[PDB]
RNA sequence: UGGAGGUAAAGCUACUGAAUGUAUGAUGGCGCCACCUAGGCGUACUGAAUACAAUUAAACUCUGAAUGCCAUUUAUUUUA
RNA sequence: CGGUCGCCUCCUAAAAGGUAACGGAGGCGUACAAAGGUACCUUCAGUACGGUUGGAAAUCGUAUGUAGAGUGUAAUGGUGUAAGGGUGCUUGACUGUGAGACAUACAGGUCGAACAGGUGAGAAAUCAGGUCAUAGUGAUCCGGUGGUCCAGUAUGGAAUGG
RNA sequence: UUUGGUGCCCAUGUCGCUGUGGAAACACCUGGUUCCAUUUCGAACCCAGCAGUUAAGCACAGUGGAGCCGAAUGUAGCUGCAGUGAGAAUAGGAAAGCACCAAGC
């Protein structure tokens, strides 16, 4: 197999909420989004987690 | 948005006649040899 | 040797042929021509060998037309061995030939010849031939 | 401009030339296109900025640079990889960077004595070719490394070849 | 290539299409078409395929800044007690006078 | 009674492969002269493309059933 | 001895669905922060005439053509104003759920209206719970990592578990 | 009833060829200074104006050219030798049809 995936994080709380997929070999850039966090109850920035 | 057009004249240089239309504003009215009236296929 | 320059699938379904001659009933080129009264199977070795009998007595006065065509190959599994395995390699071609298919058929000769050219070619086909003429 | 000679005179001159009766059944000139091809551009020669900086600097209109929309492996040309440019220019424009060749360009050719006899479509166009750009006035001697030419065309709203003949010689251009 | 008329039917069916599919409710929909001249509006009863009301310069009005087209259809639909349509460009775009037009019929009663 | 479907059969200038003939003949090959390159001559032949006639197909389809199937109506029967 | 051992598409498969063989052909063990989502605009490839570099074939305008083009990829199905190409804005490639069905021995797989929270695109209706669809993956145990309106062998903690 | 708009129908609705008409309307057209826009451009989108136009689009009459549709008989397959019935081929049709709305009628 091929361990692609990658995890998204809050980073007002940091839980580990999301789960992606992203191919480094590409675009090497952090992914930095903002979707629903459940704990923060609103949309916040999610960005990349080891 | 694009260069300085404009309304640039000519000069001839031996039919004596002028032109004027446009082209890069930066020669006005400039002078050229062989003229409008000038090319054997153009008159003759 | 009549044979497709090249097929696309090499080992397709036998089509049988027991029918009554989904196209080529009717005699369509010459004044006569060979009619089959029962389906069968003619390779291309058999074409070739009816097509040189027609042109050997035909003289150099005549056109024969040849109808059929070997478009289905055929196969054979090699001899002493044990079935299943695979399917066995193509190695003959076959021009499927249902009852009542004019194959054969002749042309700007006399009637008389005509006819023996028929009956020579005939006698190398399997199938029990006929003659039938050209309508008008 | 000469868009006055024309919305002067030949309406009426070529409405009496064939019997129309309709002001505008007489042939209109559309649009002018200008093509290059620079195709020196095998990966990076110079990036095609000379060529846009120079019919920039020819036309008021903005040039633009087509991307190809084939695969070519006998060149490094395969989905992508934009080459050429392309000016379609028009209103005052279109009829004044028109006679800027007629009464300019032409004259300065290497030999300018006839064309026109063949070029015609069939339907209503016509088309020039121009070895080099470095001939016409809109430029300095300074250029790309290699000095290329023109592809304008003339497509007027007639399909009749005829037509076009007679709104071309009602122009004055060289037959 | 196009006739100017024809792309702009085109792009009404596109429109039409996509209202037709999605309307899950039976809102009324609300097309206008625009003239060089000027505009006309017709309101389709769509499940039956029928027209409701209309409106147009033909209304003894002048050449079209006229969205007096929107505020009488308006009057004329709050009337039919219906105040939840649909809007339809035709194929024109929802800008200049389309969007003077469609901003006069909702501020008179309409829901859209 | 309504409906999905793409079989049997049929058909192939209605596409995909295979493929027969006559007419027009390109691509070419045999020669062939000029000319050293741009090329011409008739081609016992291979046959682009098209027309006319005629063909084949499990993995070909412009077309295309019957039986079978699904659900429903009506009559009768069975409490599975 | 050799070959194969799961998953996906066609044919065989007999016009519903299913249907075996060491039967006939072929693919996968993904790829894309845009090839997702939304508004807007736009719609083939090819051939013929016409044109400097430029050639069979680049590009340019013109017509012609009814798909032979495209559709990330195998085959099939579907799709020419679309599910294809370009642009602006974003990240719904959401959280918590789930009436009702499909196909199924079990395990599992698939589709999904509708409801609440808080969003994106848009004038608005509307659309959006990943891509045109079909593969792209592997139970349990054990142990580790992050959070915690759980317990903590008398009590308070902790270790250890949940 | 005719013109314009538009939904339903998907070619017996097309593709084309020859003519006729444009008061009201539909486009053309005239300009781009405004809102807005082009991979660049008032081409297109979008404004605001109708001097000229029946040329083109639009409509109407005629056109049996291609394309399309296609009866009956007979046949092939079927399902217990009768009913079922195609395909291809043919005579031949065919210059669309159904509604609602605004105008002058
Ligand atoms: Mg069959
Ligand atoms: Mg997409
Ligand atoms: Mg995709
Ligand atoms: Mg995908
Ligand atoms: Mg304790
Ligand atoms: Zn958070």
């Amino acid at each position: 197999a091929v361990k692609r995936s990658t995890r998204l994080g809050c980073n007002d709380c940091r839980e580990i909420n999301y789960l992606t997929f992203k191919n480094v070999k590409k675009n090497p850039e952090k992914l930095a989004l903002n979707k629903f966090c459940s704990r923060c109850r609103k949309v916040v920035v999610h960005k990349e987690v080891k | 948005f694009h260069f300085p057009s404009q309304s640039v004249s000519f000069k001839c240089a031996s039919c004596s006649n002028s032109f004027t239309i446009e082209s890069t504003l930066k020669q006005k009215e400039i002078t050229i040899d062989i003229c409008g009236k000038c090319h054997p296929f153009y008159i003759g | 040797m009549l044979q497709p320059k090249r097929t696309k699938y090499r080992k397709p379904h036998n089509v049988s042929y027991e029918g009554k001659a989904k196209g080529n009933s009717y005699v369509a080129f010459g004044e006569y021509g060979l009619v089959a009264t029962k389906g069968n199977w003619i390779d291309a070795r058999a074409i070739e060998s009816a097509r040189i009998a027609i042109s050997k007595c035909l003289g150099k006065t005549g056109k024969m037309w040849i109808r059929i065509f070997p478009h289905m190959s055929k196969t054979k599994k090699p001899l002493e061995v044990r079935m299943g395995s695979g399917k066995g390699n193509p190695e003959f071609w076959v021009a499927v030939v249902k009852q009542g298919t004019v194959m054969f058929e002749v042309a700007n000769i006399p009637e008389s010849q005509m006819i023996k050219a028929l009956t020579r070619a005939g006698h190398k086909l399997p199938v029990t031939w006929k003659i039938l003429k050209r309508e008008e | 401009n000469l868009k006055a000679h024309y919305q002067k005179t030949i309406a009426k001159e070529l409405q009496k030339s064939f019997a129309f009766s309709s002001i505008m059944q007489v042939p209109r000139l559309e649009k002018i296109v200008i093509n290059m091809g620079v195709g020196d551009a095998i990966r990076d020669s110079k990036f095609l900025e000379s060529a846009l900086n120079e019919l920039h600097l020819i036309s008021g209109q903005k040039p633009v640079a087509t991307k190809a929309k084939n695969a070519i492996s006998t060149y490094k040309l395969r989905a992508g990889q934009l080459i050429g440019c392309k000016v379609t220019l028009r209103g005052e424009r279109m009829w004044a960077f028109l006679e800027k060749l007629i009464y300019v360009a032409l004259p300065r050719v290497r030999d300018f004595r006839g064309l026109s006899l063949k070029s015609f479509d069939g339907r209503g166009n016509y088309t020039i070719g121009i070895k080099e750009q470095i001939i016409f006035p809109e430029i300095v001697y300074d250029d790309i490394k290699r000095i290329r030419g023109f592809d304008v065309t003339l497509v007027t709203s007639t399909n009749k070849d005829s037509e076009a003949l007679a709104l071309l010689r009602a122009l004055n251009l060289p037959l | 290539m196009k006739t100017r008329t024809e792309q702009r039917r085109l792009r009404h069916k596109r429109i039409v299409k996509k209202i037709r599919a999605t309307n899950h409710d039976n809102r009324v929909v609300l097309m206008v078409i625009k003239s060089l001249n000027h505009i006309s509006v017709q309101a389709w009863d769509f499940s039956q395929n029928i027209v409701l009301a209309s409106s147009s310069s033909l209304a003894l009005k002048l050449k079209n800044n006229a969205k007096l087209v929107g505020q009488d259809i308006a009057d004329k639909l709050v009337k039919l007690k219906l105040t939840n349509v649909v809007f339809d460009t035709g194929g024109s775009k929802y800008h200049g006078r389309i969007a003077a037009l469609a901003e006069a019929a909702r501020e008179r009663g309409l829901n859209f």
